[PDB]
């Protein structure tokens, strides 16, 4: 009967955050702090309409917010953020109690400097 | 239609004909009843898994435990018949004629 | 004395010492110094799938950190 | 046997049947049928003769395969539109398997081969309780799931069960086989009007249960297996004879007596449809299954067979059986004729 | 590399079992006043090599069978259980991380019951059938107990992954919050391995022998993971593997050491003792280990 | 008394009775239920913003919403 | 007969094992949640006969959500057509991973 | 199929051990039955018990405690019934 | 973020797969190019043969059956 | 070793049901039901199957066939194949071969249905955030919502115990 109304390939081109998983998992909480304020727009769109192919502008918005956040954490302290997530990477499933002292180090970096 | 359901229904008919036609021992009949039980278990479990019928997913294990204690009662009845007779054939039961 | 039984128990304990240590060495070798990612939940498996998708090598151990941001 | 254990087993029969009555989930109905089987097995083999053992074996095999075919029908129901609500089904095939399962559960013509064999080698109490609760338990389920049944199923099983309980029945003097063939004929009657007005089915269920309770209570008052023992009961006591007369004639269904009232209302709310030849066929077979009742009455209370002494000895002992409740059930079962508009007490 | 992992698991099992034979003979010899086997080379490792290859050399039992296929089909099942039962056992990194492994343990124990029953039926005339029937009874009467106790000791940890067990053993040993439950579990392991002080008084005798001793080492490794042990700092698995091997070896020596000095029980005493003393006590420990985590505000982080 | 007769049964009844009773006198069961309730499985779903309600806080740093503080402090 | 002590005592002890979309212990849906909600709201205050003859469209939508029969029929027709045209040889296929 | 690979390797190596070991050198009682059915029924009640450590994280804890104690209590009543009523005697 | 990438990827497979279908089925009579079989105007969740259809085995086996027997 | 492994294990499953529905000696029947239960465990674990298919394995292949083989050992003898048994096995293999041949080289096979004939990688999850293996939390109900169900189940098993002892000479 009725045909679907798919979006085009012009909206299906956002600069995708092609980052890996352990760095994204370790960089979650402060990403919840600074960013993730305008993506509850996306969450409320997803739970008031059960229809992606519609809420994709806010998906592009959370994509650019996460990329902007990782740009901002890339430019400033820390570069031992790399040491922190590679300390937490090879520990099986990533328990956050594993590398706790360097978690304190990254917190002290980002707190005293940003 | 999730094609495997056809094979498990045909397997149910296999176990049901094995339950109905049975030559000598009652134990084969009771074990094919158990096979029919397993068929219903597997068929309903694949249905509930693919449905994501996650609230009432109790059907496989509870169907299992009930018809298992049915099979326990059948074992006790077969032991009683084999105790008051020599064997447990379908024959040597032709007394009490209808 | 029991100095003459400790070689037997010693060699049998070495026979029990070997397989987990060699297995953990093969775990660390088959992912380039990484640990093999355990998988118990759909969340961890989907995170692993997007990790092996974004890596480019279709391999989840390369772990591609901070050098594809801009 | 302990009396505590028998009270427990009666509690579990009542629990299983009430679970069948009260639940709305399919698993719970299947649990109720199975628990009814598991509890009713040690009421049989109450003695330790091998007759009751073989009877319980046959009963267990047929009852368990009926239970599992019922579970097959339910899992077909959820292979189609799937929810655990006792309602209209969603497959003619599932309804076919389910009504054939319940036809195995309660006494039907292709499936009646276990009923006289299970009733012959058991005592009277086990036969009474199995007839009452094992003909009460599926009727609630059929009353529930009537609006999605192909009618030819129910009507074919009803017609053939009435004529089999008729024709098979002219040959046995084993009183348990007589009562079993009567059960087959009346269950055909009580299943026939399921798709037209089930008030008649449940009223016929009430009347049949009270009648069979009266009949088996009269047999428990003086232990008999044959008609010649009933002639000895004629010699020893006269009031049992007129009770056998009235209760056999109310199993026969004559219009002065209360057993006619379930036939007549069936014929009424059957012939308000376009079914006339089917009522006259069913009521001709209802004339047929009165003949073994009538030769039984001729054997008991109207002609008289020669008697044996030591009835002279049994004269010196007055009767000392306890009846559970015989006279209340008797005059409830036989003088109920002017209370036909207690039809509408039911729905 | 995965078949290399499997072969590095199931190649040292023959070494482990044969050296366990020499170790049990030497340890019984020194619980007794006997030295040896030490004439066959230095302290006799070539002595298990020699008697293993001797029993391979020696001419088999002539049939005398019923369904030759069934008669070969029972010990092949016993030895493939003994091989396929070291897959989810964690010394630090197990071969297969599972959602649940302990129910797999109990299920393969029941398959060992199948092995005993099939060898008993396919063996011989009626007296060995009665003996193996009593053996199946006294084996099956304990899988109630061991599964009950294993359930009550994992209930402190909530999950079945068993790497959560090696996490939750970090602070104290699990022998301290459940000593009597662990003690009864150890008695049930003596029951499942079917040794003294429990009675059992074939072909191939070497294969049934192999299944026996791999079952023993299996239960010892599962004990050492289950109730005691120590921590595991990552990127150094040799430390935990050393401590695990030393504790499992001490426990297996204690196992044969308990075997060494007790007479076999009467059979009706065995059933009587199991039912009327372990079964109410297991129920008591289960209901207290149910009602206690809801008391002490400690229900486990079952993720 | 029966402590000499069937002692393991009496010990089983004793630990059974204390397992029955002991959750009644318990200062930790409300702690257990708060711990068990305060762990979310699904997504904490947002809502359409406000009818100018002094609840449902906008920043996740804002402590106007109901949070947990007895977790960190044992 | 069917009795109603289930409704009479006010203990709804058996209505939760019954359908989907009753509240799961963690608030997750099934695979065909919304189809059920609209179908139940279609046939609620209904005497189960105009449920048969009026809510047919949404019931067929729910059934084809639950089993996905004819959608698999369409996909299977696409597969058989793809097989016979790759057997023919026209456009050695760029529907896999590349042009 | 990875554990199926392990099962296949163990099964094939076991068959190699057996076949190379073989090509090279060339009435009853009711008391037997009661213990097995007692095993069967208590094992099914174990099957009802054993998802208890799955369940202990919910928002209904007192009810879980009550019905878990009811399950072990029913199992204990069955045990004590066959204990007192000469079910396992000799 | 994972949700947004997932939505863009499934709509990407929808767009490319209906482009493939529109290229491939121009011989059969009938056949509207992109009809849902359903009637309501709602985005149904696809069935893993609308997403991973005609991908020839490898990716669909590593995608559907991946977690089911991955360790 | 390929995609239709669920279908192939189903073929071995129905072969096992035929293999003991041909009525052998009941210890061969117990063997056939053990093999059938193992491959049914394989099928349901292929659907995953994380708990329930390993759960059946302890009950039927852990507690039921043990007592079935036990009662085969203690009650019936069957002391010595036949035409009828192996002939029914041949006809069952013929019926399965015919049905699966018509599934393979045609569209669909209909008893009275429309079984859409291809192997089932469809349908399946589209990689959702499961995080608890939904079987696990489902069966981790029955103690919050499950008031009536576990009560009547345990009560039925208790009545099963008293029934078994009564028939086997209560008290």
């Amino acid at each position: 009967p009725g045909i679907v109304e798919l979006p085009s390939l012009e909206d299906l081109k956002v600069q995708e955050v092609k980052v890996s998983s352990s760095v994204l998992k370790a960089a979650a909480h402060h990403y919840g702090a600074q960013c993730d304020k305008p993506n509850k727009e996306f969450m409320l769109c997803r739970w008031e309409e059960k229809d992606p192919r519609r809420c994709l502008e806010e998906g592009k918005l959370v994509n650019q917010c996460a990329l902007e956040f990782f740009r901002q954490i890339k430019r400033h302290c820390a570069e031992p953020f790399t040491e922190y997530w590679t300390c937490i990477d090879y520990s099986g499933l990533q328990l956050f109690r594993r590398c706790r002292k360097e978690q304190a180090q990254f917190d002290k970096c980002v707190l005293d400097k940003l | 239609m999730s094609l495997v359901y056809m094979n498990i229904m045909m397997a149910f008919t296999v176990s049901l004909t094995g339950l109905l036609m049975y030559r000598s021992h009652l134990m084969s009949s009771l074990l094919c009843l158990e096979g029919m039980m397993l068929s219903l278990f597997i068929l309903a479990t694949l249905m509930i898994l693919n449905s994501h019928f996650t609230l009432a997913s109790m059907m496989p294990i509870i169907l299992l435990v009930f018809a298992a204690c049915e099979a326990a009662l059948g074992l006790s009845l077969l032991v009683m018949v084999s105790n008051t007779y020599g064997t447990d054939y379908v024959q040597n039961l032709n007394l009490l004629q209808c | 004395m029991w100095f003459e039984v400790l070689p037997g128990i010693a060699v049998m304990g070495v026979c029990l010492f070997i397989p987990g240590m060699a297995t953990a060495r093969i775990h660390r070798f088959s992912n380039g110094g990484r640990e093999k990612r355990v998988a118990h939940y759909s969340y961890q498996w989907y995170l692993m799938e997007r990790d092996r998708r974004v890596s480019g090598v279709n391999r989840y151990y390369v772990s591609k950190g901070l050098e594809n941001i801009d | 046997m302990n009396p505590i254990i028998l009270i427990i087993i009666l509690m579990t029969v009542m629990l299983g049947t009430i679970i069948v009555m009260i639940s709305t989930h399919w698993l719970l109905i299947w649990i109720g049928f199975e628990m009814n089987m598991l509890a009713i097995i040690p009421i049989m083999m109450k003695k330790h003769n091998p007759r009751a053992t073989e009877a319980s074996t046959k009963y267990f095999l047929t009852q368990s395969t009926a239970s599992m075919l019922l579970m097959m029908a339910i899992i077909i129901n959820l292979m189609f539109s799937g929810q655990w609500t006792v309602m209209k089904l969603f497959n003619p095939m599932a309804s076919m398997l389910m009504t054939m399962a319940l036809a195995m559960k309660l006494g039907m013509a292709p499936f009646h081969f276990w009923v006289p064999e299970v009733t012959q080698g058991i005592p009277l109490s086990s036969g009474l309780i199995l007839l009452t609760w094992q003909k009460l338990a599926p009727m609630s389920v059929l009353y529930q799931i009537l609006p999605s049944i192909n009618l030819d199923l129910i009507l074919t099983l009803s017609i053939l069960s009435i004529t089999i309980g008729g024709w098979g029945g002219l040959n046995q003097t084993q009183l348990r086989k007589i009562m079993a063939y009567s059960s087959i004929a009346h269950m055909g009657w009580m299943t026939a009007v399921l798709l037209y007005n089930p008030t008649m089915t449940l009223l016929n269920l009430i009347i049949y249960i009270i009648m069979t309770s009266t009949m088996f209570t009269l047999f428990m008052a003086n232990s008999t297996t044959t008609t010649l023992s009933l002639s000895h009961t004629w010699n020893k006591a006269p009031i049992m004879t007129i009770l056998v007369l009235i209760t056999l004639l109310s199993m026969g269904g004559l219009p002065p007596l209360s057993g006619f009232m379930p036939k007549w209302m069936i014929i009424q709310e059957m012939t308000k449809n376009d079914s006339i030849i089917l009522p006259t066929l069913m009521a001709i077979t209802a004339l047929l299954n009165l003949y073994f009742y009538m030769r039984l009455t001729y054997s008991t209370a109207l002609t008289m067979f020669p008697s044996t002494n030591n009835m002279k000895m049994k004269w010196q002992f007055p009767t000392t059986k306890r009846m559970t409740l015989l006279p209340t059930m008797t005059v409830l079962s036989t003088m109920l004729l002017p209370l036909t508009p207690i039809l509408s007490i039911l729905e | 590399m995965f078949m290399i992992n499997v072969l590095t698991l199931i190649i040292p099992i023959l070494l482990a079992v044969a050296f366990l034979t020499l170790v049990e003979r030497k340890v019984l010899g020194y619980m007794q006043f006997r030295k040896g086997p030490n004439v066959v080379g230095p302290y006799g490792l070539l002595q298990p090599i020699a008697d293993a290859i001797k029993l391979f050399i020696k001419e088999p039992l002539r049939p005398a069978t019923s369904s030759i296929s069934m008669f070969i089909l029972a010990p092949i099942l016993a030895l493939t259980l003994a091989l396929t039962m070291w897959i989810p056992l964690p010394m630090p990194y197990p071969l297969i991380n599972m959602n649940l492994g302990v129910l797999f343990m109990l299920a393969m124990s029941s398959l060992a019951v199948y092995s005993i029953l099939w060898s008993g039926w396919a063996s011989n005339s009626k007296y060995a059938l009665i003996g193996a029937l009593r053996a199946v009874a006294q084996t099956i009467s304990y899988e109630v107990t061991l599964a009950i106790i294993l359930l009550s000791v994992l209930l402190m940890n909530g999950s079945f992954t068993l790497s959560t067990l090696i996490i939750t053993q970090e602070q104290v040993w699990l022998i301290f919050p459940a000593w009597p439950l662990a003690m009864m579990w150890f008695i049930s392991t003596l029951a499942e391995t079917n040794r003294a002080p429990f009675d059992l008084t074939a072909g191939p005798f070497a294969l049934f022998f192999m299944a026996e001793y791999a079952n023993i080492i299996m239960m010892n490794i599962f004990t050492t993971t289950l109730f005691l042990g120590a921590f595991h700092n990552p990127y150094m698995p040799e430390l935990y593997t050393i401590n695990f091997t030393i504790k499992s070896l001490l426990l297996s020596i204690t196992f044969l050491w308990i075997r060494a000095s007790y007479p076999r029980f009467r059979y009706d005493q065995l059933m009587h003792l199991l039912w009327k003393n372990f079964l109410p006590l297991t129920l008591a420990l289960c209901m207290w280990h149910v009602s206690l985590p809801i008391l002490l505000s400690s229900i486990p982080p079952q993720t | 008394n029966v402590w000499a007769k069937e002692p393991v049964l009496v010990a089983s009844f004793a630990i059974a009775g204390l397992a029955v009773i002991l959750p009644t006198l318990s200062p930790y069961t409300k702690y257990s239920l708060m711990i068990n309730r305060a762990t979310p499985y699904n997504y904490p779903v947002p809502l359409r913003d406000d009818g100018n309600m002094p609840d449902v806080p906008s920043h996740p740093q804002d402590p106007q919403g109901p949070s947990l503080e007895w977790l960190k402090r044992l | 007969p069917f009795f109603d002590v289930q409704k009479k005592l006010g203990v709804d002890l058996d209505h939760w094992m019954t359908i989907q979309s009753a509240e799961q212990p963690h608030r997750i849906p099934a695979r065909c949640h919304a189809f059920e909600k609209e179908w139940i709201e279609c046939a609620h205050g209904i005497g189960s006969i105009r449920a048969e003859k009026e809510c047919k469209i949404e019931f067929e939508d729910f059934r084809e959500c639950l089993l996905r029969q004819k959608t698999m029929k369409r996909l299977n027709a696409i597969k058989r057509q793809r097989d016979k045209l790759i057997k023919e040889g026209k456009y050695t296929p760029p529907p896999h991973h590349s042009g | 199929m990875n554990l199926m690979i392990t099962l296949l390797t163990n099964f094939t190596l076991a068959t190699l051990l057996v076949t190379i070991a073989f090509w090279l050198p060339q009435p009853f009682s009711m008391k037997f039955f009661l213990v097995a059915i007692t095993f069967l029924l208590f094992d099914l009640e174990i099957a009802l018990l054993l998802p208890l450590p799955w369940a202990s994280q919910t928002t209904n804890l007192n009810t879980m405690l009550t019905m878990a104690l009811l399950l072990i209590f029913l199992l204990a009543v069955s045990l004590a019934y066959e204990w007192t009523q000469k079910g396992l005697e000799w | 973020l994972l949700q947004a990438e997932k939505d863009r990827r499934v709509l990407q497979m929808l767009r490319e797969n209906l482009e493939e279908e529109a290229t491939i089925m121009k011989d059969v009579p009938g056949w509207k190019v992109g009809e849902s079989v359903f009637h309501t105007t709602r985005w149904v969740t696809p069935m893993m043969g609308e997403l991973y259809g005609l991908r020839t085995g490898e990716e669909i086996l590593s995608s559907t059956y991946g977690f089911i027997w991955y360790t | 070793m390929m995609t239709y492994i669920v279908f192939i294990l189903s073929i071995i499953f129905v072969m096992g049901f035929v293999g003991f529905s041909s009525k052998p000696s009941p210890i061969y029947g117990g063997l056939g039901l053990i093999v059938s239960g193992g491959v049914g465990c394989g099928i349901v674990l292929n659907f995953g199957g994380s708990f329930l298919g390993l759960m059946v394995f302890l009950i039927y292949l852990g507690g039921m066939m043990v007592v079935f083989g036990y009662t085969t050992a203690m009650a019936t003898e069957q002391y010595p194949s036949n035409k009828v048994v192996l002939g029914t096995f041949i006809t069952g293999l013929l019926m399965e071969f015919l049905m699966v041949y018509y599934v393979l080289k045609d569209k669909e096979v209909e008893i009275v249905f429309k079984f859409n004939g291809m192997g089932d990688w469809v349908i399946y999850d589209t990689g959702d955030s499961g995080f608890f293996s939904e079987e696990a939390m489902g069966i981790a109900a029955l103690y919050s919502y499950g008031t009536w169900l576990v009560i009547v189940t345990g009560w039925s098993l208790l009545i099963g115990v008293v029934v078994i002892m009564e028939i086997t000479r209560g008290n």
